[PDB]
């Protein structure tokens, strides 16, 4: 819906020790997750603000948390280069697969929910299954730290962004760079793709000619530390139009659930909602006194959350 | 946990000689601001 | 009186100026003791 | 050879004690300001 946050705040948690570095919504229950740099990930209830527990299975601290469509289990990764498969139910670690050497940077379970994707800096992303365990295939190609890594809405393509400039998306039967992007200023950060809702909104947003079938394309979006969030076409790889006003570096990015407006959190200690179709909408609204890290937006209920380095986790009514 | 406290002293420790490292180096400056001082002084006597 | 003059003048300020390069030496020492108990402490914790 | 001699080393030596006089003035200042902070301390706290 029209739903825009709102400068006042409802519960700013602070549980952490240590900055926090992603924030997620579980899928179903009135449940939110935040891992943080204590190798700690909690778990709250964000509609009262309530701490209901802790995971403290990591070693190194934790960068990436994911969970699957059902909500039933919960992909993360840390440092201490592992990913760690948490059953949601009784919450206790049940699978802890390894290797992948070197600090692993994001996580993901495609939509199918029985495989996970995984970067790390060792310039490659691997594909574990969830029954098992083993790296099945690995993904290389990318010359640098992959940052964050994202699979489309039925399991079959990939997106990554690294250090490198560049933003490869990646099939799953035949493990090709199909779509290969180097325009960036300087390093992209953070990646999200566009959900069914928007695509219809992106043709009068950019002009953009429907091809033979008609469908528009699935749609990438990155965010780069330049300060410019730019979104992309995968069947092409071209520009259709650029995001500037961010004051320092981007963090995360998110389409609205609706698929009409932006919104996006930066180094710039504020949190930017942006119109794209006619640019009329460019709220800037401070979110914490340092660097904010991630945010997330919820699928229906008029909430998101934003958590920061200052070991704070802020929940925003949307309005 | 032993091997997260023992991760974290790691980092500590590996902080601290970098920091370490830094103080030499401003070390060295504040010598060589000293050394331009006095000389100038000196020098300044000797004009008188 | 001209060069008197500056004798003082040109003089008693370069001794302010050689007050000031005591301060700096001073500051020098202080990081000197702040360089040996880092160090002691470093080379202490090598071990562990 | 002589009197240049004692010319140089006597001039030093009364440069290194300018640097001792600004040292001691030094001193006194920080004495002086200390006495006139613990006096109006004292005069405020007459009361109590």
């Amino acid at each position: 819906k029209e739903w825009i946050p709102r400068p006042p705040e409802k519960y700013a948690l602070s549980g952490h020790r240590s900055p926090v570095t992603r924030v997620i919504f579980h899928p179903v229950f009135s449940v939110m997750v935040s891992a943080s740099e204590d190798a700690t990930i909690k778990v709250w209830d964000y509609e009262t603000g309530d701490f209901e527990r802790t995971l403290k299975g990591h070693t190194d601290s934790v960068q990436d948390i994911s969970f699957d469509h059902s909500g039933k289990l919960l992909a993360s990764c840390s440092a201490d280069m592992t990913i760690k498969l948490w059953d949601f139910q009784g919450f206790e670690c049940i699978r802890t697969m390894h290797g992948h050497d070197h600090n692993v940077s994001s996580v993901a379970i495609m939509p199918n929910g029985d495989h996970i994707v995984s970067a790390s800096r060792d310039k490659t992303i691997k594909m574990w299954e969830v029954q098992t365990g083993y790296c099945v295939k690995t993904f290389t190609g990318h010359r640098e730290w992959v940052r964050m890594v994202r699979p489309n809405q039925d399991g079959t393509l990939i997106a990554s962004c690294s250090n490198d400039q560049t933003v490869r998306v990646w099939v799953v039967a035949t493990k090709e760079c199909k779509a290969e992007l180097r325009e960036h200023e300087h390093v992209v950060e953070c990646i999200s793709w566009a959900p069914e809702s928007s695509y219809s909104s992106i043709s009068e947003a950019t002009g953009s000619e429907t091809k033979k079938s008609g469908k528009p394309g699935p749609f990438l979006l990155s965010g780069s530390r330049d300060k410019t969030i730019k979104m992309w076409d995968v069947s092409t790889g071209m520009c259709l139009m650029t995001l500037v006003g961010h004051d320092n570096w981007v963090r995360g990015v998110l389409f609205h659930s609706g698929g009409k407006f932006i919104l996006s959190c930066a180094d710039d200690k504020t949190l930017r909602v942006w119109d794209y179709k006619n640019k009329r909408c460019m709220k800037t609204l401070n979110a914490h006194e340092h660097f904010v890290t991630s945010l997330d937006f919820h699928k229906t209920a008029p909430y998101v959350v934003t958590g920061s380095v200052d070991q704070t986790v802020k929940v925003w009514e949307c309005r | 946990e032993q091997q997260m406290h023992l991760n974290v002293g790691l980092r500590k420790i590996k902080e601290t000689v970098d920091q370490v490292e830094e103080l030499r180096r401003d070390l060295r400056i504040k010598s060589q601001e000293l050394e331009v001082k006095n000389a100038a002084a000196n020098d300044k006597l000797k004009k008188m | 009186r001209d060069l008197e003059a500056s004798i003082a003048r040109y003089k008693e300020e370069y001794a302010v100026l050689i007050s000031e390069a005591q301060a700096i030496k001073a500051d020098l020492a202080a990081v000197e003791a702040k360089v040996n108990r880092s160090t002691a402490l470093l080379k202490s914790l090598s071990a562990e």
